[PDB]
């Protein structure tokens, strides 16, 4: 379960 | 048989905490296609940025950036629920095709990277050199991010649980818990691992009643 | 300077999915002390089993078991909330001290492993050989566990969210969602990655309203 | 965030 940011 | 077309360095993307997550490992023979599912870092996040990286460093910033693109249209959902499948596909010609697909909406965005892109032969050698030179520093960075991410989950989860408990949670408990949450959130903004761990510990020491209720 | 006392193989513990999680990497010079925080796999879990492993395989079962012990007294809490700090400490004499500490209760349990325990010189060579021979199979196993664990989180989270939504969730939606949850839970019991992914996908396709509410 | 079973 790996998360990604929003840029 | 006499030769092999191989990836000189690891290929992957940047994940929460500014760490490089590898999709295709160093010295992999091409063509090759690998995938992994990721999710959103924040509640109601409407898009994810896919920052493609080439290198052996744990810090995304210390790697070679191959480019980036966004996948938007992600429907409202709690953080960590969306399923964004990211696929790295290197074909016979050595062209890297990176795609991100939202499994709920089926939307997809891609970036294609020419075989000549990335780092050149010497740079590859320098990258391997530096990675080895900084193996310890990278280990420290990795555990820091592991700690920070665990604290973030604790912070985020605890807050959800407090709401869901409402009046079930005694005043004394909620006061201790919320002070600890504020302290934890401040710690997460820094680089001190021990400090982050200290605040997670305090939270674990005063959340017993909350945990019982939430359970 | 002329020589170095080093760990021939990786040392770590077994985590959910039957995978070996490394605490101290191969070829690390001793004395050395490393730690990592883990948590419970199930709601209201009262104890965790620490299965110490030596080896380079991704499957815990394919590694050398150095022993195991339990840490009990974990207070009722949602799965993933407890903080069980596991520390691997190898001293100058080469003795490995493994400890597990519950940060909420402060309870701790330890196991001490003599320097002569583990695999012998040849066995070490065989372990490195096999790990290299099975690098692909291990990669497949690792991604399978990643998938299974992601599905388990989806299953567990979705169920919590359905309850928390109650009447907010339309009947049509709850029917689709719950069928998909049952299907997902069945898939998780198997070894077919595509099947698990298929059920997670179905769940992602019919949970949009739930996600909106939960968000 | 890594989980442990109970045996």
């Amino acid at each position: 379960n790996r998360l990604l940011l929003t840029g | 048989v006499l030769l092999l077309d191989v990836t000189p360095l690891s290929l992957g993307i940047e994940t929460m905490g500014g760490v490089m997550t590898t999709l295709i490992a160093k010295n992999t023979t091409i063509p090759t296609k690998h995938s992994q599912v990721f999710s959103t870092a924040e509640d109601n996040q409407s898009a994810v940025s896919i920052h493609v990286l080439q290198g052996e460093r744990k810090r995304a910033a210390d790697n070679k950036s191959l480019g980036q693109f966004n996948l938007d249209g992600i429907n409202p959902a709690p953080r960590g629920m969306p399923q964004i499948e990211v696929t790295f596909d290197i074909d016979a010609d050595g062209i890297l095709h990176v795609s991100a697909k939202d499994k709920n909406s089926g939307k997809e965005q891609k970036i294609t990277i020419k075989a000549s892109s990335g780092l050149n032969e010497d740079e590859i050698q320098k990258m391997v050199r530096d990675a080895e030179a900084n193996a310890e520093a990278d280990r420290k960075f990795e555990e820091l991010v592991q700690t920070r991410n665990q604290g973030d989950h604790l912070l985020h989860s605890t807050r959800k649980q407090v709401e869901e408990a409402g009046d079930k949670l005694p005043a004394d408990d909620k006061t201790a818990i919320e002070s600890a949450l504020t302290a934890l959130e401040t710690a997460l903004k820094g680089e001190d691992k021990a400090a982050i761990e200290a605040k997670m510990q305090e939270l674990a020491q005063v959340s017993q009643k909350l945990m019982e209720i939430a359970q």
